[PDB]
């Protein structure tokens, strides 16, 4: 048994000292979530009894951590540790990760974590730091955890923040914070400014991205436009909204961005001459990557004819008016009249008279042509002779 | 109706114009109280435009002439 799942199985005690190591010594995954565990010493004993514990899941358990400063067990084999809906703090997290030198994934969702100090010797190998559903974590708390060299994965969502700038990074410069953050999950956020993407573009190694459910990336008619703007803002981006960004789509987004912002670039003092290019500070701060792009890509009803119908031979009929298309051929009108008057189409004579030229009658003989070729305009009349 | 929404917009426009001409020619195809709405819809529709905009209008004509709506995967 390598993968053990004991979710909602009522587990409160640990058992015998050595029974778990003797019954199933090849245990690699443990899913002891939502159990009857009311203390942390039991989980510590269970983890100590295992030697190949690679994944340990003990979320949704009401546990009380000891206040002592003694390292209660060391798990060098533990890598993935999920701790969600457990009510943990920053100090407890730092005390727990102090004994896990091989910890590579850590989940901390719905815990109300208040970051205060900077982890120095601890958290030196943790890559994923899922800090979701934490309204206490703001922008000032993400600066301290940004000095982790091994931090590569950051799932920070439903946090409430709407700005993440970088004071150590200027216009078009890379920031020292987050040296390996390549994908930060963004959802349930109230981002209503375009400076967030411009600040995230300054990351040293940013690739994937996911900005779902936001006031700027709503599921409306402006979703594609906002997606293209986000793609054109971050040049090193390779994935947006869990979707691969093709080179053609990126080129199209950048071209649309340039075409839409050329007016604002020229109104701020831009020019094709590098010696005369004097942009303002506001345009440089709002669009740091605009200079790179400028250097790369350089600097049936209307066709209707309301005409009347007359019959010189039969004056008892009324002068009716029809609306026929302009591209209608003569043969179609002849066939219409044939059935209309129950008259053979073989002996049908067609003519038109325009009010601009009174007294002149131009005949219509060729059936292969159209009404547009005979200069038939709107307001003319059709004469039917048979 | 299947040709009314073709991939080529010129074919769509030609089919619409030909259908309008045939409806103006023959009068025993559609009733008197139905032909008026058909002519009003066919005249006030730009068949050389976004297919999503045009399609919606063609489904309308089918429902106005007693024709099942043809659909694709």
């Amino acid at each position: 048994l390598q993968e053990v799942s004991l979710r909602n199985c009522a587990v409160s005690c640990a058992g015998e000292k050595g029974g778990v190591a003797e019954a199933c010594p090849n245990i690699r995954k443990v899913d002891l979530s939502k159990n009857l565990l009311s203390s942390w010493d039991e989980v510590i004993h269970i983890a100590d009894q295992l030697r190949h514990l690679e994944v340990l899941n003990v979320s949704e358990n009401k546990l009380k951590f000891p206040s002592g400063s003694v390292l209660t067990g060391t798990l060098s084999v533990l890598k993935v540790l999920v701790l969600n809906q457990t009510g943990i703090t920053w100090a407890e997290v730092l005390r727990c990760v102090a004994g896990c030198p091989g910890l590579e994934e850590l989940y901390l969702e719905s815990n109300n974590i208040f970051i205060s100090e900077r982890p120095t010797d601890v958290l030196q190998t943790v890559k994923l730091l899922d800090l979701s559903s934490n309204q206490l974590i703001d922008e000032n708390q993400l600066y301290l955890i940004a000095h982790l060299p091994r931090l590569e994965q950051l799932i920070l969502s439903d946090t409430g923040i709407s700005s993440l700038h970088f004071p150590d990074a200027g216009i078009g410069c890379k920031t020292s914070m987050f040296p390996s953050l390549k994908y930060l999950v963004v959802n349930d956020n109230q981002i209503s400014q375009w400076s967030f993407f411009n600040e995230l573009e300054k990351l040293p190694s940013l690739r994937a991205l996911s900005c779902l459910r936001n006031p700027l990336t709503k599921e409306d008619k402006e979703a594609e436009t906002a997606r293209l703007l986000i793609i054109a803002s971050i040049g090193q981006l390779k994935t947006l909204n869990k979707c691969e960004i093709l080179p053609e789509e990126r080129r199209r987004a950048e071209l649309d961005y340039r075409k839409a912002f050329g007016n604002e670039w020229k109104q701020a003092g831009g020019h094709k001459d590098p010696e005369k290019n004097r942009l303002s500070e506001e345009f440089l701060t709002a669009h740091p990557r605009y200079q790179f792009l400028c250097l790369k890509y350089g600097a049936l009803k209307n066709q209707l004819l309301t005409l009347k119908i007359k019959y010189p031979h039969q004056l008892d009929q009324k002068v009716l008016e029809k609306q026929l298309p302009g591209s209608m051929t003569i043969q179609k009108v002849k066939g219409l009249l044939s059935r209309l008057l129950k008259v053979p189409v073989s002996d049908l004579l067609l003519s038109y008279e325009s009010p601009k030229k009174p007294g002149r009658e131009i005949e219509l003989e060729n059936d292969l042509k159209s009404l547009q070729f005979y200069s038939v305009e709107n307001g003319d009349c059709l004469l039917v002779r048979w | 109706c299947l040709l009314l929404c073709h991939r080529f917009p010129l074919i769509r426009k030609t089919t619409a114009s030909q259908v309008y001409e045939t409806l103006l020619t023959y009068s025993d195809v559609v009733g008197a109280d139905v032909l008026d709405e058909v002519v009003t819809v066919l005249s006030d529709t730009a068949w050389d435009a976004e297919l999503a905009v045009v399609r919606e209008q063609r489904n309308r004509l089918c429902d106005l002439l007693g024709v099942p709506r043809p659909q694709l995967v």
